[PDB]
RNA sequence: CCGACUUACCAACCCGAUGCAAACUGCGAAUACCGGAGAAUGUUAUCACGGGAGACACACGGCGGGUGCUAACGUCCGUC
RNA sequence: UCCUCCUAAAGAGUAACGGAGGAGCACGAAGGUUGGCUAAUCCUGGUCGGACAUCAGGAGGUUAGUGCAAUGGCAUAAGCC
RNA sequence: UGCCUGGCGGCCGUAGCGCGGUGGUCCCACCUGACCCCAUGCCGAACUCAGAAGUGAAACGCCGUAGCGCCGAUGGUAGUGUGGGGUCUCCCCAUGCGAGAGUAGGGAACUGCCAGGCAU
């Protein structure tokens, strides 16, 4: 297999799960250079919010996209928009990479900034 | 690595007797005194010690001139 | 490793040449080197396979992974889940440190040796090669040798053809017939 | 004579033998000899209507035999009564409807090949006709 | 060359058809070519001794339609299952 | 040693054509059954509880079948 | 006495000394959960090694697997670690 | 507002295979290094981390192409509910329903939300 249709194998069971609960979910994408957020509605078909990397508007701040220090940035400034908007709270998708690393300081930043999950 | 497992690895120097001078890594301390290297192995002139079966009427000639 | 640095430099430029291949991407590359012994009669006394490990171990320098009967075979009579051989997969430095044992000490120790097969590849560029003795290696104490065993090695390579695998190895000089 | 070489399993219910052929045109030979009845065909008189038509034409030429008996027939000995089990097979049968191609034929004239036909058609229980193979 | 008469039917499906046959008609279909199917009804015992010729499958043919005239190409054919009889033919344009 | 020729024969896989299946299905009805809405018709024709039972040897005919010999005014099921 | 398939007529049920097979257990892991993984078979190249062991690559795509019959399920795997 | 790219979906082969072409400013992939956060029944292959010199070779998008897969009429046929009939193992008539296979033909998917680059 290609590792993308291997980390897509990885994800269906979480996001099915998450769908016949209903929950609004977070959902993370990575990739060497950039690391992406986005909350998407219950019916899964509407994004509600999102913060990426390839925003000039956070990569301004950063000394480089790739690397723990910009997704915690993103970390802070999606849960900031979410809030904003009274989306307090919401289910982490990983989307198949571990909870690991990038991954987890994103999380554990957005959890610091007020999200519930 | 796992750090525990795999044994001891380490730069050696080697010498071979043709003079070709070299250094390996390898799992042992003893520098590596050689009798062969691809340098200096036959194998690229050695054949012609196989053609040399193939001639006949140059030996019979030897008989027949004698 | 020394032979990694003669790749950039010269075997990748002159394959370009060579092939005319249009981006150094597509010229070949060694992806890994695996080692393979069969021991088989550990099927009699584990001890065999021990010490069949530890000789990979020497000549490698890793530890190597015992690899488990696939199924059962009558034939001679091993369960699965029997341990049969073992392997060492060999990738990067360590990779590139055994290519160089290999054919500047290892392969002139061979008796009788007058090149290797130029036609043992699979058909995409990967070469395979036995060796009949353990002793071809300096690592292994002739002193000490409990039996004789050989060992698989095989050389798994980016190349598409057995043309572009032969133009890849030769060019290390690897000793082809 | 014609049998299953295995079979998946030895006994078999009566079933019906309602409708119309498949297998209604000629398809290898240039002749053949069509079923217009209804019925059963045992192994022996396929094979009795197999030897005769070989003889009429000497062996020259080729032929087909279509149908293959894959049915198995039960019967119980005599003088045994009711149950008890399922009889034990006796013999095997093709079951034939109405317009499948029996047997066909080539490599012999036609006014040899309809005195072949006739003499094979003497051995079956089922009427028959003669037929040609058409274009289309 | 080959040229037919036919009618188009009034009335189609099982009982109509095999009142037809009973009539020595039967029913036969026009399709192809961008204009809609064309159902047709045909006199047996003519066209039966016509598809006897090996140039009527492979030759084009004419209907004439109540009227009008078409050039089409036998496409299919039902046969009966024993009897030397048509059960039902296909017309292509052509 | 390796192996060549030839065949009075057989010949798996794959490919093209042709059939068969209660215990095969990449297809698939008519009916029947479950639920909902509506009109008319029907002596509530429905359901629950309580008093009294009798019956638990069935037969033939049609249609769908197993068994038998697509034998039986045979035998065992489904439905009328 | 119990389980699976057909008979059984596309809801359920449906007999015969009708046609075919199984059970009278196993497992503190073979249960729970988190993380990961993906088969048979065949063809190439390789020490001993052979039609069949371990190794590398390719074709294939579930034709494998399921503690024990058969049926229905299973890739989000219910299969493997 | 147009073109391209990424993510989350609708849908679940007219949407999938094969063959040919094509793209790197962004994006994506490959990629560079690994002492460290983490990992290998052995191995930075995978997973993870720190990066940005190359390459679009592979992969992945896009475009073309009916060698396949797929879709698919009309008409006919088979079967069948109700009523009737026969030469009654199986058929026919009136009426209602009506396949499967095959044929003509179609077909190289369409589409919603958010974000980014380019043009306006
Ligand atoms: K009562
Ligand atoms: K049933
Ligand atoms: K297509
Ligand atoms: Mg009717
Ligand atoms: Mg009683
Ligand atoms: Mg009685
Ligand atoms: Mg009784
Ligand atoms: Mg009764
Ligand atoms: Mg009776
Ligand atoms: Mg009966
Ligand atoms: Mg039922
Ligand atoms: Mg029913
Ligand atoms: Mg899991
Ligand atoms: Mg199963
Ligand atoms: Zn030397």
């Amino acid at each position: 297999m290609d590792k993308k249709s291997a980390r897509i194998r990885r994800a269906t069971r979480a996001r099915r799960k998450l769908q016949e609960l209903g929950a609004t979910r977070l959902v993370v994408h990575r990739t060497p250079r950039h690391i992406y957020a986005q909350v998407i509605a219950p019916n899964g078909s509407e994004v509600l919010v999102a913060a990426s990397t390839v925003e000039k508007a956070i990569a301004e701040q950063l000394k480089y996209t790739g690397n723990k220090d910009a997704a915690a940035a993103v970390g802070k400034a999606v849960a900031e928009r979410a809030l904003e908007k009274g989306i307090k709270d919401v289910s982490f998708d990983r989307s198949g990479f571990q909870y690991h690393g990038r991954v987890q300081a994103l999380a554990d930043a957005a959890r610091e900034a007020g999200l519930q999950f | 690595m796992k750090k525990d497992i795999h044994p001891k690895y380490e730069e050696i120097t080697a010498s071979c007797s043709c003079g070709n001078v070299m250094k390996i890594r390898s799992t042992v301390g003893h520098d590596l005194n050689l009798d062969v290297c691809s340098k200096c192995h036959p194998f690229f002139t050695g054949k012609q010690r196989d053609v040399a079966t193939g001639g006949r009427v140059d030996r019979f000639n030897k008989r027949f001139n004698i | 490793a020394k032979l990694h640095d003669y790749y950039k430099d010269e075997v990748v430029k002159k394959l370009m040449t060579e092939f005319n291949y249009n981006s150094v991407m597509q010229v070949p590359r060694v992806e890994k080197i695996t080692l393979n012994m069969g021991v088989g009669e550990a099927i009699a006394d584990k001890k065999l396979l021990d010490n069949a490990a530890a000789d990979l171990a020497a000549i490698s320098g890793q530890k190597p992974l015992i690899t488990k009967a696939r199924k059962s075979v009558a034939g001679f009579k091993i369960r699965q889940g029997y341990p049969i051989g073992c392997k060492v997969t060999l990738r990067g430095e360590r990779m590139w440190e055994f290519f160089e044992r290999l054919i500047t000490i290892a392969v002139p120790r061979i008796r009788d040796f007058r090149g290797l097969s130029a036609k043992s590849f699979d058909g995409r560029g990967n070469y395979s090669m036995g060796v009949r003795e353990q002793i071809i290696f300096p690592e292994i104490d002739y002193d000490k040798v409990d039996r004789v065993r050989g060992l698989d090695i095989t050389i798994t390579t980016t190349a598409k053809s057995d043309e572009e695998g032969r133009a890849l190895l030769a060019a290390f000089d690897f000793p082809f017939r | 004579m014609l049998q299953p070489k295995r079979t998946k399993f030895r006994k078999m219910h009566k079933g019906r033998n309602r409708g119309l052929a498949q297998g209604t045109d000629v398809s290898f030979g240039s002749f053949g000899l069509k079923a217009v009845g209804r019925g059963r065909l045992t192994a022996r008189q396929i094979e009795a209507a197999r030897r005769a038509m070989t003889r009429a034409v000497k062996r020259q030429g080729k032929i087909w035999i279509r149908v293959f008996p894959d049915k198995p027939i039960t019967e119980k000995p005599l003088a045994v009564r009711m149950g008890k089990g399922k009889g034990n097979v006796e013999y095997w049968v093709a079951l034939i409807q109405p317009g499948k191609v029996l047997y066909e034929m080539d490599g012999v004239p036609e006014e040899l090949a309809r005195e072949a036909f006739k003499l094979a058609a003497a051995k079956l229980p089922i009427k028959t006709t003669f037929v040609t193979k058409t274009v289309m | 060359m080959f040229t037919i008469n036919a009618e188009v039917r009034k009335e189609q499906g099982k009982g109509a058809s095999r009142r037809l046959r009973a009539a020595n008609k039967f029913p036969a279909i026009i399709y192809g070519g961008k204009e809609a199917p064309l159902a047709i009804e045909l006199d047996h015992d003519k066209v039966m001794n016509m598809q006897a010729k090996a140039e009527f499958y492979s030759e084009v043919l004419t209907i004439v339609v109540d009227g009008k005239e078409i050039k089409v190409k036998a496409q299919d054919v039902q046969r009966h299952p024993y009897k030397p009889k048509l059960q039902h033919i296909d017309f292509v344009r052509a």
